[PDB]
This record gives C-alpha cells, structure tokens and sequence, in this order.
C-alpha cells in the first residue's frame, strides 16, 4: 500500500501537517487501548504510532517505561498486539499505523517473518528503536519486501554523509529528533530548519519532528520549520497515566488533547 | 563506518539508537589512538603495577591435586587492588575517558563489584562517578553500595523493568544517549555495543600474558587448559586472550547452572540460551519464547548477566573455546574445599571455574594434565551466602 504517501499528498493539498500520537499497544489492557486509539483517530490523528511492550526499552524515558509496565501488568503479548492491529486496520482503512519496536522483537522470529506479518495485519511502517543506519540491512530490505517503510532516526546534528543515507534508505517518513536522551515530555528539544532543508533537497521520506512535543505550539513550530507534522508521545501517555482510575475522563482528555493538537497543525 | 571490525563472526555489532553512534565511534576511535601511543600505554602499566598491585600471583594449589596426575595453578585476580579483576579494565576505561577530555562516569552494576570498581577509579583519577543499579540489588547489596558512596559516587537506584542488572544496563544507556558530550560510559564486561568488547579484552589481556610467562618459567611450557568463569565474559577472555593462537592450550569457559540446566533456573545462555539482539550486541541470552529478556539465576550474583560477550559465542562456533556449566552446589564445595585445602576464600563466581577443574582431576585422575583456573576474585564477600546455604542444610 502506499498509506503515508496518500497521506501526505492529501495533507500538502490542504497546506496541513500531521499529528501524529504515540500509544503502547495494550497499556493499561487490551479493551481500553484499542478505546484509546479509537479516541486519538475520532479526535483528528493523522496517523498513528504504536509501541509493543517491551522488557527493555532503552530509548524511552519514564512515562513510556511505565506505559510498557502497565500493559505487562495486564499480561500483554507480542501476539496479542498483532491481534490488535490486525483489528484496528479492520476498522480504519487509510490512517498510517507505524510500529516502534525494540530489535530484539524483530529478530526473534525471523526479521522476514515478522515484516511477513506486518504486511497480513496492515502495518505500514516500523522504526526499530536500537538499529541505527550501520545495522539496518537486514531490517529495510525484509520492511520494502512485505511494503512496510523502514523508517530511520535522522538525529539534529546528522551530518551529510548521515543525511543521504537516512534520505535514499528510508520510506514513509524520516523520524527528525528533536534532541538527544530518550523520549519524554519533560524535555522540550528542537533549530531544524536545515536539516529539513537537506532531507528534502535529498528526496527523503517527509520529515515528521519527534521527541519532547506536548503543545500545541510546537506542532505549529514543527510545520513551520518545514516539516510535514510532528510525532507526540509522552504528553498522551501522561492523559493515560493520570486518568487509569477513570476510563471515561481518560478518553475525554485523550479527545481534548489530540482535538487541540491537530488543530495547530491546520493552515 | 568504524576501524575495527564490530562482529566476531555473526555476534557483536552496534545495536544502539542513532544518537549514541557518534559516542561509539568516538570511544572507538580514542582506543586507537590510545593503543599506539606510549605514553598511555605507561601510564595504564603504572597504575596496574603500583596502585592495582600487578603481576598477580600464581599459585600451585598442591593439596587439592594430591595423588592425581593434576597439576592445578590459580591466577590469583583475587589479589588485584579491590578483590577482582575488574579493577584492571575500568582504569584503562578511567584514562580514555580523560583522554577524550571527560570528567564525567557513568558505569552500571548488579551485584555491585563493577559499581566499587568503577568508583574506585573514579576516586583515584579525579572523576566524577555515577553507578546505576537495580533497586532489588541496591537492597541486597548494601556492602557495595556503601563502599561506592564511601568513594565519592552517586549511587540511583533503578524502579523500571525487573529492577535489577538488565534494568541499570539500559538506564546507563539512556543517560548517556543525553550526557555523552561530557561523560563516559564504562561499561563493566566484554559485551555491550562495540567497541566495548574489544576494548575491555584488551585492557584484561595481561592476565593471559602474564599467566603464559608464569607458566613457562615454572613448567617450561604451556598449559593443558585455562579454566574460567562466564558471567559477561571479561574475565576469561582476558584469560584466553593471549592463548587464543596457542593452538594446543584449551580454553574453557564455565557458565552458571544454577539449580541445574534442565531446571531452568540458570545462567547459561552461551549453550542452552538463543540468540537474540539486546544491549547493542547479537549474542546468545537469556529470553522468553516470544522474546523479553529473561535473568540469568546462579548462586553467585557476579554472575546473572543475562547474555554473553560476542567473542565468547565466536569462539565457541568454530569450536576454539568450549563452555561447560557449573551447578550452584557444584560451585559451593569447590568454595569450601579451596578454603579448607589451601587458605584462600574464592568468589563464588571463580569456584564455578574452580569446580569445573576439580571435575576434569576427579573424573580421570590419572590423566596428566597441567590447568590453570583463573581465580577472578575473593569471596569474603560470599561467606554470609555460603553461612546462610550450610546453616539452612543443616551442615
Ligand atoms: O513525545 P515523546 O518525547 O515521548 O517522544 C515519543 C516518541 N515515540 S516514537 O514511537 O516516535 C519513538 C521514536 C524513536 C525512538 O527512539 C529512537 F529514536 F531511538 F529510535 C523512540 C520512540
Ligand atoms: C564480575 C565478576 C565476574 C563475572 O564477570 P565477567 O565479566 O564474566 O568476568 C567473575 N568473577 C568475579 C570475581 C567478578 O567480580
Ligand atoms: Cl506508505
Ligand atoms: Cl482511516
Ligand atoms: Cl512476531
Ligand atoms: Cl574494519
Ligand atoms: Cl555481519
Ligand atoms: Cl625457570
Ligand atoms: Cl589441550
Ligand atoms: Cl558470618
Ligand atoms: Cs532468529
Ligand atoms: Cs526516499
Ligand atoms: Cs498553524
Ligand atoms: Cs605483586
Ligand atoms: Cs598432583
Ligand atoms: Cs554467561
């Protein structure tokens, strides 16, 4: 399928850019986050990226280490989450879902075989968190063979060098850093004008700004810098969070958030 | 693009987020350098001799080989400044840092030895030192962590995960994913990302120098086998470093068994694990079938890294090294045989490679052959362990 490309394309025709909430599949259970994603899709996500729980996510700060908690606390399976985007695709023709995995996750069945099953359920992109450009062989080839776009980390001090490569090998989107650390809301990170510039002198995937987004103004910020829209983490989580003991409220502030979000992405 | 080669066969590698590539390659580059310039090649050799206390003995253990055709040498790391090797790596890592201009250490542990080793460099050579270490091991290793801030580090516990060594692993990572401009990782065994296991095989391999000149000016030739214990693999491969292209010289690595392999409640990823790709490298490890990473159980909590070095998993693939395991009863009378046979208390960690060598004595005791075991450390650290097992036996 070419879903971020469709995407894309209809967003430039409306001068707009993307907003794009990431959630832990199955965090805080199965029936509430396939609610959650529904809340993010009906409250204006232009597309979705979604965690596997992993035991060890290592480019994830605090918020996201406990959503991963949460969804082991609830017994949540690589399988199970398979499951549910098979389902969440059934209900959602064209929105962009992306997967944030952790290699291990990727190789443990065969890196084909689980690129194999992103395609059946479908996936469209996967960035693996711990696979920088020098190990991604294996890991891009098995994505463009199932049509799933390997998406790469174009981090804010990349050099040339780093930039052709994120530009040529990747699909879908490139993942602009805004910062150095981990994920977080608590660190407000990106000056990215000239990369974006770079990227789209090199033809690469539209760039989407990630890391430390949780306001509005900086979804604007990121559109303005040139980028086609912006990656928001953390700050949904945290509505998660704040909000277990009361499913109702939880999607009511989850709806308010993206609502407020994907607002300022609009031209 | 790197100098040197990252994979030892199809183990090792990179398997770091983007971001932290520039530090690898910085520390790799330093290491280089570092390596061709004598001057901190005498500076490290300083250190070793007259603050860590290098060479280490080798001792011929007669009474526990008597009436066999076992000749049993130890090499005494139990001796190091500290009480285990670990002290030798972390002051090479210690000058790198400063060559590369930090002030800053980040340094990761389990049951707390590399912790006390990396503060004890830190200490010496003016760092500032900060240990990350799994709440469930801060509480049960209250000795080493008050030994760590007696020195001047910062010890923060870790909550995530299984709050133990895997947990501080990837704690460690993600400081320096954001500090590395200033600080540097020193990262406790040979595995981890290159160049990690490359630069710790390096800066452990005078054990294996020293160990082949010791045994040629007492025997006249070298050794049937050398004989270590595996938790990540520093130990013994700064062991079998130096024999590698001594081709009749065996290299045996022995892995925690714990309560026994087929129970699996153990430590041996190397040969009853499966491959996998966790921190920064693909090696064997410990996993569930669907692949989070599991614990390596053993007696001895120097032992439950929960993977292996690259270069051990190379080795054992084209069948230069062998890797056996050691049971945790296995390991608690070679403990107790050791003190009460030759006056010297090993780490529970070196009586799994102490044990294997009395089973290789034991099982063919007419068969000559000349071991060295290396003894990797002290074990006073393991007597209230050792108390807790007999008095609960009913010994
Ligand atoms: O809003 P924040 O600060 O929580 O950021 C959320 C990002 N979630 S994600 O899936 O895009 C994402 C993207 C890349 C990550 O690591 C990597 F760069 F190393 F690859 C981790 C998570
Ligand atoms: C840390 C430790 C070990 C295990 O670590 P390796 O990296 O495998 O050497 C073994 N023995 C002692 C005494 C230790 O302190
Ligand atoms: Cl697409
Ligand atoms: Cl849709
Ligand atoms: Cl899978
Ligand atoms: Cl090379
Ligand atoms: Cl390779
Ligand atoms: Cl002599
Ligand atoms: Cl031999
Ligand atoms: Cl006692
Ligand atoms: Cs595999
Ligand atoms: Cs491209
Ligand atoms: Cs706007
Ligand atoms: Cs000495
Ligand atoms: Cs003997
Ligand atoms: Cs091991």
């Amino acid at each position: 399928m070419e879903r971020y490309e469709n995407l894309f394309a209809q967003l430039n025709d409306r001068r707009e850019g993307a907003f794009v909430p990431f959630v832990t599949l199955g965090d805080p259970g199965i029936e509430q986050s396939l609610k959650i994603i529904d809340t993010l899709i009906d409250a204006g996500a232009d597309a979705l990226e979604l965690g596997v729980p992993f035991s060890d996510p290592l480019a994830d700060g605090p918020t996201i280490q406990n959503a991963n908690l949460r969804a082991f606390a609830a017994g949540v399976t690589p399988a199970q989450c398979f499951e549910m985007l098979a389902l969440i695709r059934e209900k959602h023709p064209t929105i962009p879902i992306g997967l944030l995995m952790y290699a291990n996750l990727v190789f443990n069945n065969g890196i084909d075989a689980f690129y194999a099953r992103c395609e059946q359920v479908g996936v469209d992109s996967v960035l693996v968190a711990d696979v920088p450009v020098e190990e991604s062989a294996p890991f891009r080839q098995a994505a463009l063979r199932h049509n799933i776009a390997p998406i790469f980390i174009c981090p804010p001090n990349a050099d040339d060098d780093l930039l052709r490569q994120v530009a040529s090998y990747g699909r879908g989107y490139t993942y602009l850093l805004s910062r150095s650390g981990v994920t977080g809301a608590e660190n407000r990170g990106a000056p990215l004008h000239h990369l974006i510039e770079k990227l789209k002198e090199y033809h690469a995937a539209p760039a989407l700004q990630g890391f430390g987004i949780s306001s509005p103004e900086q979804v604007s910020a990121a559109v303005r810098a040139g980028a086609a829209g912006a990656i928001s983490g953390s700050a949904i989580v945290k509505i998660i969070e704040k909000n277990l003991a009361s499913p109702k409220q939880m999607l009511a502030e989850l709806r308010s958030f993206v609502s407020a979000m994907k607002a300022a992405s609009r031209a | 693009t790197t100098l040197l080669n990252p994979y030892f066969g199809e183990f090792g590698g990179m398997y770091v987020p983007q971001i932290l590539m520039p530090a690898l390659n910085q520390l790799e580059e330093a290491f280089v350098s570092a390596q061709k310039d004598p001057e901190f090649q005498a500076q490290f050799a300083d250190l070793l001799k007259n603050y860590a206390g290098r060479p280490t003995a080798l001792t011929k253990c007669q009474n526990i080989t008597a009436g066999t055709r076992t000749t049993l040498y130890l090499k005494r790391e139990d001796l190091l400044h500290g009480g285990a090797h670990k002290t030798n790596q972390v002051l090479g890592q210690a000058l790198l840092a400063k060559r590369m201009g930090k002030s800053e250490i980040i340094a990761e542990t389990g049951a707390g030895q590399h912790g006390v080793a990396s503060a004890l460099a830190s200490a010496l050579l003016g760092l500032k030192c900060r240990i990350y270490m799994g709440a469930k091991d801060v509480e049960r290793q209250s000795p080493n962590v008050f030994r760590m801030r007696l020195m001047g580090a910062e010890v923060i516990p870790v909550h995530s995960g299984s709050a133990t060594l895997k947990d501080a692993c990837n704690e460690a990572l993600r400081d320096w994913s954001g500090s590395y401009e200033t600080a540097h990782y020193m990262l406790g065994t040979a595995a981890g990302p290159h160049p990690y296991p490359t630069i710790v095989r390096e800066f452990q391999r005078m054990i294996g120098e020293e160990t082949k000149a010791q045994i040629l000016d007492k025997e006249g030739r070298l050794p049937d086998a050398v004989i270590a214990c595996v938790g990540g693999g520093s130990n013994a491969i700064g062991m079998f470093a130096d024999f590698i292209n001594d081709t009749s010289v065996g290299l045996i690595g022995v892995e925690p068994g714990g309560h026994g392999i087929e129970t699996g409640e153990h430590g041996a990823p190397l040969k009853h694990g499966r491959v996998g790709i966790y921190f920064g490298m693909k090696a064997p490890m410990m996993q569930t079938a669907d692949g989070q990473i599991e614990e390596s159980y053993s007696i001895s909590a120097g032992l439950d890294f929960p993977s292996v070095g690259p270069q051990h998993a190379y080795l054992n693939s084209i069948g230069r090294a062998d890797y056996v395991s050691i049971t945790d009863d296995e390991a608690l009378e070679a403990f107790k045989t050791l003190c009460r046979h030759e006056g010297i208390i090993p780490a529970l960690e070196s009586s799994h490679a102490l044990a294997h060598a009395l089973k290789m004595m034991r099982e063919q005791p007419e068969k000559e052959q000349l071991l060295v075991v290396n003894l990797s450390g002290r074990g006073d650290k393991d007597i209230f362990t050792v108390h807790d097992i007999l008095k609960a036996r009913g010994e």
